[PDB]
């Protein structure tokens, strides 16, 4: 359990990490979903004028 | 790379990427579990293996997930971080996980 | 340290530990260092030769790609007035934006395709004509000025008929590498842009229809790819998660929902205890 | 250098940051059973890491007025995975056992519990002359509870108990405590579901103590058997 | 075998196979070992 | 061994007590220009110990609902001492800079900060097309606040920041971070005024708390160029 | 010579004395995973004696009109005895198997068997667009039985059956037959649950006759996991 | 066992037998072996020094064709508009699903041929581009959308006037062969497909029209062939017979009436001792 | 010739004429002696 004394917060907070180790691979490349635009950027057209 | 773990209602940006534990009344307590999806958005996919296996279709290799306990020096406790391989249901039970 | 890596690394059989003293699973996170603990220390392995390769990742097959960097279409007909002037930038397409920022600093050379399409308002087999005009050279006024000539700037002429014209701009930054970020401002007053580093301007791309008009309007595509080569890149960076808006800048504003929106980057599960896709047997 | 100690075994580890060294029962470690030492002649299974793990049970509560607790092995194990598979398809078996026990307080929390474990503990009943039932024995996973710690529940006395392998977890030392038991019987494999040859005994004899916020206490067991084998194979007697 | 007369006309350059992660995974001035406690 | 540091540069000298070894970015070390990458012809003014020193910057209050604090190199510094000095009556400036944060509490708080040195961290501005102005982005030694910190105020992401050289100030473990810098760029020397190698940011993942009685708990930065060079001179742009 | 053999493997054996050689799928024989074609990195569990043995399904009875019977691998044990509860607590398995089907009769009686085993026999279902569902493929032990075994259930012909490993069991000449298989698959290890890398088929080409005492002709199968491991434990999905 | 087999076996002359105990002919079909009876030993034979080639019956060879794998038609005009989706299979068409079903894994390596024909509804020579989006990416929603970018998606840009488009997928599978036939399940609960491993999943192939819609319509047919190419089979099967039924399962009917009907895979013949194409003299 | 970086890329392979009928054909545990009588 949790066990903390009277003047330290009771309630504490962890932070979890997480990596590939070097024993990983990836394969086959493909265009991320993460990204996407569905009109120009601003100043996008008028990097025509 | 920091897991967003507590991606969950009501949690606003950083409180997003920690995840608290409070003191406990029962015992054998379940605190939060981790869904290992990549391809489908889950806590691992804005990190940087995340990121980047996602530019990429096939994947092999082990993971390492590290977690660093942010709360006072006087607080103390023991935890049990458990990798349950596929075939089932998610334990719910630590005599479960434990396995 | 450096070292020579084609496929990725074996596993070594491992035994029971219980050493005093000894806690590989233990780590400190503050030192900034990763955790250095190996699979083999964390459970019991078994001997595995791994032949799996990592060359589909290598820095020059991850950017080593023609994509589109720029789409303009005109029309074609008795009057963009049968040309155009594209001021050239790598950030107005973001699937190759994303890319190029997961760095900070590149230097490339760059292979340029350039497409060409057209539809009636039979097709014309025209002749067009792509002028790199360099920082500081005049840019064309007209169809028909005299800057076409092209004494002295690199200009290509191609057929729609023909396979999309190619060829290759050296890696030209007056520095030893692109700046993909750039944290400062590109003049010696306080009312320069900021983010925009002037070593990095490369021109403009000047591009007309050859031909005098026809009879009838057409409407001209012309779609530019650039492929990075002979790359070299430092320093990887957080990759973009909210929504570009500018090519002048990293402004930000999020989607109006989750996923990615400026308040919550992955999309809400129930509570901390909820497994989403759980396998229901 | 001794305060630290990691134990791994199979797909499971456990790390402590305040242990008081580990105890070796009498200087042994368990090992597999030899030729010049075997009864039994047909092959054995040595199933290794799926067997030889840590498994943890349910914790317990550390209470003001607590007398005790104690897990019998491997009777606390017989229905564990693949152990307690073992075990079930199986007439004979031979182990050996490291235990882990675990407990966490405060640096103002004051407290001792003596972690021993009793080779043959055979029970006795308070007041009466009628022996200790199958029930009284046989609790399983949960262990069970001292009605009378001081004598150990057996007519004898905790004073003296340190003639067993033992250690201490006094909270304002240590958090753990860790034990390794080798293969302890007058046979060289036995019948599981009938005699249990250790039972971990975990009996504060200085009760918890503190004037800071009070939080529950808890105990925890870990268990990983060591170099199983297994003879007889049938049917389950599940 | 690249025909041009500039060499920065060439194919793409895909033999670099050397890495050092430890720049990025361990830029700490005293070596981590192993299983030793790393503070 | 590694929780002991002391540095010491010119006419000064820091330690701390509770460290965690300590990063140098890429694994790399300050040096000065060497002939086979100079651009500049002009000797260059290699002032050593009255510009390889450190500087310590005004503190912050680290607040409950903080956002994080973020300091521009070399505009910190290039208003102080005889950094400045060279800075303002020279073109041309080259350097790596030795960066110390410092925040202490007591064993009853709990928090903890990303202490991330980021190269050309070039911000975004929020909820507008309108590039950020020269006020928004100079803010000297006074330095600035986060106002995204989940999003590094650049559209990108802190969770991943970790990619960038950074140690970790978490109360518990230690009571400062230390990184030492490289010269960092596309060329050997740059205009000191109008572009920053490097930002130092200093964000609160895990929020300052307690129980305890409260107190100001500070957050202090030292900064000390390293390797010093300074070419074009001229008079200053003061 | 060639018609008498005896199996043993384990605690079991099996004679013969009307055997027609044995079969060895495509020349093969049963072995463990090496080094280099491994892909799981966890120390594997090779549990020997207690899984690589024989296990006899319940019989079948083979009558005038049958039209045949089959057993899908590993599904038909995947719940006998400890190779089902090692199948169940870990997610993958590897094993060969050495099948021995039985059947016996007088000498005047007449009938041929062809006892083939099928890598991968995906079945097809009849006169309709809707693929087989999960309870016509999972039979388990029981096994299930040919609907058009002329076609071999899946739209082919059991005329060129014989391409896939068999025997016959021709009532005139033998009364067993047997099949030695190696592990038959494109990956080193699988899930056991939802796939089977083998199917036995056992189909009466010419039925079943006599003009003697009509007694019930049963046929029994009996197979024997070889050289099994298995890896990633965890909880039982019983 | 194994040997270097260039050409058919040679005959060696035979001469009269009459040994006890030696039956050449006789066999066990039981067994499951093939019959080892040689023609030496069951007739008188004479020497005969065999040439004939078996280099046209090489695996490579039998499976070493392009064959349609794909066909598409669909309407160019202002409106599938201008694009279409193909979620890559080979089960489709008839001839080579049955060739590759005659194996139960196969590990190649994959020539793709895209032709290109159109038809009025003179011809235009328009331009395509197919999108290889492998599993997990997405797909494109219209002729112009975003995705078309193809950052990191390998694309290929080819005109109706050009040669057909031509490229190698390599072999491609997470195993080390691609499972023609799978007795199972695609995932870990019990609804999941039967009959379709998932990691023969290849992805999808995006098709369209680059130019912007003519004024009048036009029909548009795109053919995709497949020729597998360094390959490496085990485990042959009994052949189909019965006819396809759907390219998701081995469902079968048969014919209404022989020949390959569900009762009678061969035509019938009046009896036994029936003839069929009897020499009459 | 394959003038591709990727091996994947080269033509077809036809020279593989190395053949073993027998474990189709006789894959008996015991060698079947021509003959000699099988059972
Ligand atoms: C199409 C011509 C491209 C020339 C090279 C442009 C490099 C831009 C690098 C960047 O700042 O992202
Ligand atoms: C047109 C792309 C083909 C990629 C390779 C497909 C292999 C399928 C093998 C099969 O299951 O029959």
């Amino acid at each position: 359990n949790l066990i903390v004394p009277s003047e330290s917060s009771d309630t504490c907070s962890l932070i979890g990490f997480i990596a590939a180790k070097d024993d990983f691979s990836l394969r086959l490349m493909r265009d991320s979903p993460d990204i996407g635009q569905s009109n120009h950027l601003h100043g996008a057209e008028a990097a025509y004028q | 790379s920091m897991m967003e773990i507590n991606n969950t209602d009501g949690a606003n940006g950083m409180e997003r990427l920690r995840v608290d534990i409070s003191v406990q009344a029962d015992l054998d307590q379940l605190l939060f579990n981790i869904p290992l999806d990549i391809q489908l958005d889950g806590p691992l996919r804005n990190t940087l293996v995340g990121n980047i296996s996602r530019y990429y279709t096939h994947w092999s290799g082990s993971l390492e997930m590290t977690f660093m306990f942010c709360g006072s020096f006087m607080a103390t406790g023991k935890l049990i971080l458990c990798y349950t391989p596929p075939g089932g249901s998610c334990p719910t039970t630590r005599e479960t996980a434990m396995l | 340290v450096e070292s020579i890596i084609k496929t990725a690394t074996d596993t070594v059989k491992s035994e029971i530990n219980a050493e005093l003293g000894v806690v590989p699973s233990l780590n400190a996170v503050e030192t900034g260092a990763t955790s250095n603990t190996e699979p083999e220390e964390a459970i019991q392995t078994r001997t595995v030769i791994n032949q799996h390769g990592v060359s589909e990742t290598l820095v020059e097959n991850f950017l080593g790609r023609a994509a589109l960097v720029s789409k303009k279409s005109f029309e074609y007909k008795n009057h963009h007035k049968n040309f155009f002037k594209w001021t050239i930038n790598t950030k107005s397409f973001v699937q190759l934006r994303r890319k190029l920022e997961l760095f900070t600093y590149l230097r490339f050379d760059a292979e340029i395709t350039i497409l060409t399409t057209v539809a009636v308002n039979g097709l014309p087999d025209l002749t067009l004509q792509a002028m790199f005009v360099p920082t500081g050279a005049l840019t064309p006024k007209e169809q028909d000025s005299f800057h076409w000539q092209s004494g002295s700037n690199a200009s290509v002429f191609f057929k729609i008929s023909d396979p999309p014209a190619r060829m290759t701009i050296p890696f030209m930054c007056i520095n030893s590498a692109y700046s993909v970020f750039y944290d400062g401002f590109a003049g010696f007053e306080k009312n320069g842009l900021y983010g925009i580093n002037p070593a990095d301007t490369i021109g403009n791309l000047c591009v007309r229809i050859v031909n005098e008009h026809q009879p009838v309007g057409f409407t001209v595509t012309v779609r530019v790819y650039m492929k990075p080569k002979h790359i070299k890149a430092w320093a990887p960076r957080p990759p973009r998660t909210m929504p570009y808006m500018s090519i002048a800048n990293a402004n930000y504003k999020g989607r109006d929902t989750a996923p990615n929106t400026l308040n919550a980057i992955i999309g809400n599960r129930a509570s901390v205890t909820t497994m989403p896709h759980n396998i229901v047997t | 250098s001794d305060r630290v100690l990691q134990l791994k075994l199979g797909n499971s580890a456990i790390v402590t940051q305040e242990a008081a060294n580990y105890c070796c029962a009498y200087g042994e470690w368990p090992n597999y059973l030899p030729d010049h030492e075997a009864v039994a002649i047909d092959k054995p299974t040595q199933p290794e890491t799926s067997t030889d793990r840590f498994y943890t049970l349910r914790s317990v509560k550390w209470e003001s007025n607590s007398t005790g607790w104690w897990w019998k092995l491997p009777d606390a194990l017989n229905n564990i995975g693949m152990f307690g598979q073992n075990v079930q398809y199986h007439y004979l078996y031979r182990s050996g056992f490291l235990i882990h026990v675990q407990c966490n307080a405060t640096k103002f929390h004051q407290g001792a519990l003596l972690v021993v474990a009793i080779p043959e503990h055979q029970r006795g009943a308070h007041d009466t002359t009628t022996s200790p039932g199958f029930n009284d024995i046989m609790k399983g996973e949960r262990g069970g509870t001292f009605n009378h710690p001081y004598v150990l529940d057996d007519g004898t006395s905790i004073a003296c108990a340190t003639i067993f392998p033992h250690q201490w977890i006094n909270l304002r030392t240590n958090n753990s405590a860790t034990i390794v038991l080798p293969w302890m019987n007058v046979a060289p494999m036995d019948f599981p579901l009938r005699h249990n040859q250790w039972t971990l005994a975990v009996i504060p004899v200085v009760p918890l103590g503190t004037r800071t916020m009070s939080s529950v206490v808890p105990i925890t067991v870990s268990i990983a058997p060591m170099c199983c084998e297994f003879n007889g194979l049938r049917h389950a007697i599940t | 075998i690249n025909f041009y007369k500039d060499s920065y006309a060439a194919s793409a350059s895909k033999q670099d196979f050397s890495q050092d992660p430890s720049k990025f995974t361990e830029p700490v001035v005293e070596g981590l070992k192993a299983g030793a406690p790393v503070l």
